[PDB]
This record gives C-alpha cells, structure tokens and sequence, in this order.
C-alpha cells in the first residue's frame, strides 16, 4: 500500500 | 482525496480476469478470425481496443454473442494481441511483427502499434 | 518467453472497466445491500473478491442478475470497496475503517483486512 | 515498454  | 492505493492491485484483476477466459468463465462472445474462433469478455475488450470499445456500445452490436473481423486479419495476430489483452506481454518476433502491427492498426490499439513501428524502424 | 510488456497496461484497462461502470455499459449485476443498489462487471467482482467468486463460479448464482448482501453489511462500506475494486484506490478514513474491514472480511479481499488492521493497531 |  502507498500514498498515491 | 485521502485515498491509499494498492500497487499491484490492477495486474491481480488482469492476472484473475486472464483466469477466468482460460476457464472459459463468464466469456460473453466468441470472436472469428477466418478458421479460428476466440472466446473473450466483451468488457476487456472494450478496455484494450478502439474497434472493440466501438462494436460493444453500438445499440445492436452489444448483443452479439459472435463478432466477425475482415477476413484479411491474421488468427496468429489477433491471438497475439487477445493475449496481450489478458497479460500486457506482446509475444513480438520478427516472424509475425508485420501481421501484429496490421491486426493492432485494425483493432486500434494504439501502443502496440508504435511499438511495432519502432521495432520495424530499428530493423531498417 | 521472449515477450515485452507494457508497464501501464493493467492500470488502463482497470481505468476503462471503471469508465463503463460509470456509464453502466455492460454491467450484468446489481448488488443489494439493504435500501441500496450497486450496478457492476461479474468478472470485476469474481477477480477482486473470495466471496463473489465463488458465487459467480456456482452453476445456479453465475446466471442471477441480483444478489443480496447479509443485512450486515454497511452500505458506504460496499461502495468504499466496490470502488477500490475499480480503481485500486481505498478511501479508508478512522469514521470509516470498521464498516470497511467487516465488508472486506465478508467479501474475502484480504489486502485490505490487512491494511484496516494494521490502521488499527497503530492506533491503539 | 520494458523487459519483463
Ligand atoms: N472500454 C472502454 C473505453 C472507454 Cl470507457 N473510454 C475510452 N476508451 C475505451 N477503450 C478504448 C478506446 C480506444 C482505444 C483503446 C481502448 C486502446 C487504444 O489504443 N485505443
Ligand atoms: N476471478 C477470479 C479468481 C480466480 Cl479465476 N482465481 C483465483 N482467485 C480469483 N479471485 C479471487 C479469489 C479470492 C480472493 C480474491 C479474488 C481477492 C482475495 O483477497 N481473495
Ligand atoms: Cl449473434
Ligand atoms: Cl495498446
Ligand atoms: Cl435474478
Ligand atoms: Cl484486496
């Protein structure tokens, strides 16, 4: 997951 | 927004939707190429191809259960291009990159056809 | 194989299948989740999650064109994750995030029970 | 496009  | 993402999110759905035509699960037309017939999901057609995005919101078109392309259309081409549909892997040799290249000007998938420009282009 | 791959591939093709969700082109289901409905793609479904595929693969469901959630399941919950399926992005929010991971725990989409728990754990 |  990561901040996009 | 506030959103957070999940990196391989995409290429999982692509790898399970990839899946499911094997299976043949939930396939909605049979596509014809001459001899040959390819059993898809109009939906990720519609995602990869101009032509394709085209037929399936035509008014009568979208209820076709068979779709029939020109009979100039190479089966070996159109495979090429249905697997690189379900994979984002173009299996692109020097024996099938001319009938590659005219299927992906047909079907209207743009990036192939540059990358077979260029891989032309460099063979020159 | 001897294949190239196009890098934005799977992201273009999810970014479509959201772009006819939108327009409800060739949407085959309609979720219920108590007073509210939610139009959407089977295949999208089965490849994003354990519970839609194994009711979508059932050789009496796969041919329902309504399926009703457990009276549970919060409804900006489902649409929180009918939208990640679509876009691989995740509105999760701390007014949000139980409703979320019960949905997601009901729906069998594991990546996200894991980051709902991991959210939740750091703050406590 | 890239190697994969
Ligand atoms: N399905 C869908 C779709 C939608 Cl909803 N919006 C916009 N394009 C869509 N698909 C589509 C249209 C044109 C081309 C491609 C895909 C690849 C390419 O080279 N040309
Ligand atoms: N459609 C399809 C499909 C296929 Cl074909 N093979 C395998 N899994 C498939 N989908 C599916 C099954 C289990 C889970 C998910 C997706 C996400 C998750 O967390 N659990
Ligand atoms: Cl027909
Ligand atoms: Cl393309
Ligand atoms: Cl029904
Ligand atoms: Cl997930």
């Amino acid at each position: 997951w990561v901040i996009p | 927004d506030s959103c957070i993402q999940f990196t391989r999110h995409a290429s999982d759905v692509l790898l399970n939707l990839n899946r499911l035509r094997s299976r043949d699960i939930l396939t909605d037309v049979v596509i014809v190429v001459s001899r040959e017939q390819f059993r898809a999901h109009k939906t990720v057609l519609m995602a990869c191809s101009g032509l394709f995005y085209s037929i399936f919101t035509d008014q009568l078109k979208c209820n076709l259960s068979v779709i029939n392309l020109d009979p100039e259309i190479n089966p070996e081409g159109f495979c090429i291009l249905l697997d690189f549909m379900y994979t984002s892997r173009l299996n692109l040799r020097e024996g099938n990159i001319m009938a590659v290249m005219a299927t992906a000007m047909y079907l209207q998938m743009e990036h192939v056809v540059d990358t077979c420009r260029k891989f032309i282009k460099a063979s020159e």
